[PDB]
């Protein structure tokens, strides 16, 4: 879900002085909002798992992952990974590291304290819109296992004190509200406690070597295309988009950069209006972030929006066909893999994000970890998923742009570990997902045939030679054109050089088709 | 960018940038020019006294109000205000930075014309909007229909929205508001021995009003309970001492709300005008707005003004339909909210009046298609 | 120092110019000196802003803004570049738009000398008995004043005088060979008064030729 930042850090001449990791864009919504055919982050099934029982009793777990509601929305478990085995991964990592004995508690009371929030009932007061907990045992129950009081989370969580001018006033909520902030924290409080850890891990990794210049290695999730793609899609896809835009800046500037040397539209453009409906304010991500400000906007609304919007006004943005019964369709995006198809239903609850600002005081006064975790403004009431992925996208990006990339594809063959049975969907959906289709075919536009002219004379001179064998008595800029002035090819086909020279694609089966008449 | 959703108001003024809960600058619009002389020599004490720096002068200066009854009457006092607004409590130019005003329903064209002159020659905002000060009030609390009740501190309109879309004859404006019950309160707190007639002295009886007065549930009851009983006299403390005990006039303040001919005013209270802003609009949408009626503003922040409407108006209303008022306990500021809800969309930004789109056609730009 | 610089260089280009047949340049400086030497000045403001019962540092800025922003040309407001921490006041000197900070000017100015305690120093038995050993400012007298009367007191010093100035500046940050820093060469240019005296100059004629010099070398050109 996240993405991976390795930087092995150097010297100055080239000695390996450290590591660091920095990690981006853990999901959000991926804690909360779980589809059918997913699962969420392993630690709570571990915790879930009857492996080790002083956490069951510790964190007044009921054994029971269909019991909980953050992790019934989606799937149990599923074939090929057991629950103990993921606790003893985490056991193993929480053994030894460089951390102390006391956060492998803590660390576990965050997450089972992150389970006992979602259960609340909140129910509605009689002619009223406060939302009132009357059901108040698993609170409690979230209240012991945090540190946090027991009524203060309730009032906090019922009453959001704000600032205004000097004097503190207090607004109410609704239900929909405080279900939205008691997922919020969670979601909020999950995220930091792993970049947290990941901060907790660096100490471990990072030693006193001077650290200079590093050359970094990054990891990420891949460009997917479901039959459910939704707003967790949504949080891959414009990601993956991003850094495939810096790729087509990135090999023009190098194919720019031969071409002025050999003296012979950007392509980044090619992607830049699909970036265009999404990043650029009214776009989706913004008309998706906007939807949710109205009183009552529910997602047929927002789906009326965006055809108002978009419909014939942007190229990429058109109408979903759906084939092969997809079980229901809301708008298309051609993307660099294609027509890409969308499920509007339910991205404006899992694209809210209300930080509750007296629970995350509260959360500051509770005597754990956390006092260390959570301790012109802008979206105090509404900051959105998609909005702190537009702004850790863009730290990603300027992260980025001040290195200079080397890029790795990695392929999985079919579902089993297996010799050579390789089923071709796969390898073909993973072409255009990887992106490699794309600098494949964004080199097509240029020339990309790039022959030298004594190896266009050691081996295509036999296509048309003169009447004497190749000799090497000619300057091979000159025993090349004395080869293409009797090709019968135009100029506009092909380009001349100083070093090499280049064809379009299309050309060195040209070189052979008329060269098997000579070897005929 | 961002947007200052900044409000004249009408005896406090709030401005913050969209996209906050609350509003970063609240404080009353007061102008005060020293009356007396001076003879330290070298205080270099200003001509006019702005803002919250002339509530903690109060003895010495002569407090001016430049909105009255929701028209602002004097620019060179407004002018001293959005200059105190921008440069001292936001600190920010507005060069850089679009501005959302809000201005009541049914004011003059020329106050909403004279006050985009202001903006955009003097204070040079790239691009400014004036919006409705009660749809704001509907963006904030979270309903998309019903009538909505901005009793502000200055004026008091009884705005009626259905499935977003405002009704305009409906609308009905009443002068009488907080300020008139200040006066109103200067006008019977004489009637117990204590005498206000210095306007230095009107933030003392409107912070009585914040804090004593209540809307009471019955009047005649609670007239034939405060002339006998003494449960409802309650004291309050002067900047000076000589702590005041009110009883009785404790709840007839702001039942001037709801008995209008307390203070000469001919119409109904807001308690009818709303009913009659509700039987204006046709008859088949009521029924969304009887359960739907809002209520804003700092004057409706009472103790129990949201049981006493809604007994009002269930007495007038046809008894089998359902009476609710949604008024969340920000009410004061559900004004400033919704406005940073309002130049926070993304759909707004073909709404701002540009100075490209100024200039092309002078001053009367406000009431073309950009509004 | 620069104003005594100025008119002593008016002076010898006065002496070549009156002897070759041929406002001031210390005029240039004076206004600067005129915002802070001068009564109504920025030294004398702050001198008389601690005699008030409550003058915080607030109130100085605010009277000087009160007095010279735009009654005086050199006093301006400060532009804030870069992330400077504050800047409340800016004086174009002869180094350019120099802001300033007002906060703690009120606390440091103060020089109460608390006399019957000088007495107590004059009766111990040290060093301090021979050390401090229309009368004016008893419980007033402050850092500006002193600085006013000592700064007075070397300029009589110097104008009894001749000058011949020498400069002299550091390279870079090591004590080093060729790396010099164009960033500090610039700005001591400036701060030493240097580039003041090379523009003082061209606003005369610094092209001193002679006849048969001219004619060595340029009656090449016609
Ligand atoms: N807590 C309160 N109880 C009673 N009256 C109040 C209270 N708060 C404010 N008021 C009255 O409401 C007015 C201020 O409300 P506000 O809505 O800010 O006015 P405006 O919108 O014109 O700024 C004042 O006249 C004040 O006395
Ligand atoms: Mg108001």
């Amino acid at each position: 879900r996240f993405g991976k930042f390795i930087r092995i850090h150097f010297g100055a001449t080239g000695k390996l002085a450290s590591a660091d990791i920095e990690t981006y864009l853990l999901e959000k919504s991926r804690v909360i909002f779980q589809l059918k055919a997913e699962r969420d982050y392993h630690i709570f099934y571990q915790i879930l798992s009857n492996k080790k029982p002083e956490l069951l009793d510790m964190l007044l777990i009921t054994n029971n992952p269909y019991d909980y509601a953050f992790i019934s929305q989606g799937e149990t478990t599923v074939a090929s990974i057991d629950d103990a085995e993921e606790l003893m991964a985490t056991d193993n990592a929480f053994d030894v590291l460089g951390f102390t004995s006391e956060e492998k508690n803590s660390m576990y009371k965050l997450t089972g304290a992150i389970m006992h929030f979602g259960n609340m009932k909140f129910k509605l007061k009689q002619r009223e819109e406060q939302a009132e907990p009357d059901g108040t045992e698993e609170a409690d129950k979230s209240a012991y296992l945090m540190g946090l009081n027991s009524a203060d989370l309730l009032k906090g969580l019922c009453h959001p004190r704000v600032k205004v001018g000097n004097e503190y006033v207090t607004k109410g909520q609704n239900v929909q509200q405080v279900m939205y902030a008691t997922g919020a924290l969670a979601k909020a409080v999950y995220e930091k406690m792993f970049n947290w850890m990941v901060t907790r891990i660096n100490t471990t990794l990072e030693t006193k070597q001077p650290r200079q210049y590093f050359i970094g290695v990054l990891d990420i999730a891949g460009f997917e295309i479901f039959d459910f793609n939704s707003f967790e899609q949504l949080c891959i896809n414009f990601t993956n988009e991003k850094l495939q835009q810096f790729f087509n800046h990135h090999m023009f500037v190098l194919e720019q950069e031969e071409y002025k040397k050999e003296g012979i539209i950007d392509f980044g453009m090619d992607l830049q209006a699909c970036i265009d409906l999404i990043e650029k304010p009214m776009g989706i991500m913004s008309i998706l972030e906007e939807e949710c400000m109205f009183p009552k906007a529910t997602d047929m609304t927002f789906k009326a929006k965006l055809y108002d919007n978009h419909l014939g006004k942007s190229n990429n943005f058109q109408k979903p066909r759906n084939i092969k019964g997809r079980p229901e369709a809301h708008f298309a995006l051609i993307h660099y893999a294609g027509t890409v198809d969308y499920n509007i239903i339910g991205w404006l609850q899992k694209n809210k994000d209300p930080l509750n600002e007296t629970v995350v005081d509260l959360y500051k006064k509770s005597s754990l970890k956390l006092l260390s975790n959570l301790f012109a403004k802008k979206g105090s009431s509404f900051q959105t998923v998609s909005a702190l992925h537009r702004e850790n996208l863009n730290k990603l990006m300027t992260n980025l742009r001040s290195t200079h990339p080397h890029f790795v594809r990695c392929i999985i063959p079919n579902e089993t570990k297996s010799p050579g049975v390789i089923d071709n969907p796969l390898v073909m959906h993973q072409l255009r997902c990887n992106g490699v289709l794309e600098g494949i075919r964004i080199c097509r536009k240029g020339f990309p045939n790039r022959i030298l002219y004594g190896d266009f004379r050691q081996r295509y001179r036999i296509l048309n030679p003169a009447a004497i064998p190749e000799g090497q008595f000619i300057d091979s800029r000159k025993g090349a054109e004395k080869l293409l002035g009797s090709l019968d090819i135009d100029h506009n086909q092909y380009k001349f050089g100083h070093t090499k020279v280049f064809f379009k694609a299309g050309l060195l089966g040209l070189l052979e088709e008329m060269r098997d008449e000579r070897l005929s | 960018t961002t947007a200052l959703v900044c409000d004249n108001g009408s005896g406090l003024v709030k401005a913050g940038f969209a996209g906050d809960d609350a509003p970063r600058a609240v404080f009353p619009s007061i102008v005060g020019r020293p009356r007396h002389q001076g003879v330290m020599v070298g205080m270099g004490q200003k001509d006019s006294y702005v803002g919250d720096e002339a509530q903690s002068k109060r003895g010495i200066l002569t407090l001016k109000y430049p909105i009255e009854h929701g028209i602002i009457t004097n620019w060179d006092d407004m002018e001293k205000i959005w200059h105190h607004t921008f440069y001292n409590e936001l600190r920010v130019a507005p060069e850089e930075h679009p501005t959302l005003l809000t201005e009541a329903p049914l004011n003059p064209k020329a106050n909403r014309e004279k006050m985009t002159q202001i903006m955009f020659e003097t204070f040079n905002v790239p691009a400014m909007y004036v919006a409705i000060q009660a749809v704001l009030s509907l963006y904030a609390s979270g309903r998309t229909t019903g009538i909505v009740l901005d009793s502000g501190d200055g004026v008091t309109h009884n705005v009626p929205i259905y499935e977003g879309y405002a009704l305009p004859h409906a609308i009905m404006r009443l002068d009488l508001a907080g300020r008139d019950l200040t006066d109103y309160l200067m006008k019977i707190l004489t009637e117990r021995g204590y005498s206000f007639v210095t306007t230095a002295e009107r933030e003392i009886v409107r912070d009585i009003k914040e804090k004593l007065c209540y809307v009471a549930l019955d009047f005649e009851n609670e007239m034939a309970t405060a002339a006998s009983s003494s449960s409802l006299e309650k004291s309050y403390e002067l900047p000076d001492g000589q702590v005041i005990t009110i009883g009785n006039e404790r709840f007839r303040c702001p039942e001037t709300l709801f008995q209008p001919s307390f203070i000469g005013m001919e119409s109904a209270g807001i308690h009818e005008t709303t009913y009659n802003s509700i039987m204006k609009c046709d008859i088949d949408i009521r029924k969304d707005l009887y359960a739907n009626n809002v209520l804003s503003g700092g004057t409706t922040m009472y103790p129990g003004i949201a049981d006493r409407m809604q007994k009002e108006i269930t007495a007038l209303a046809p008894s089998t339909m359902k009476i609710k008022i949604i008024a969340p306990p920000e009410r004061k500021y559900s004004v400033w909210i919704g406005g940073s809800i309002l130049a926070s969309l993304s759909t707004f930004q073909q709404m701002w009046i540009s100075k490209q789109e100024y200039d092309e056609a002078g001053p009367s730009i406000v009431h073309r298609k950009c509004f």
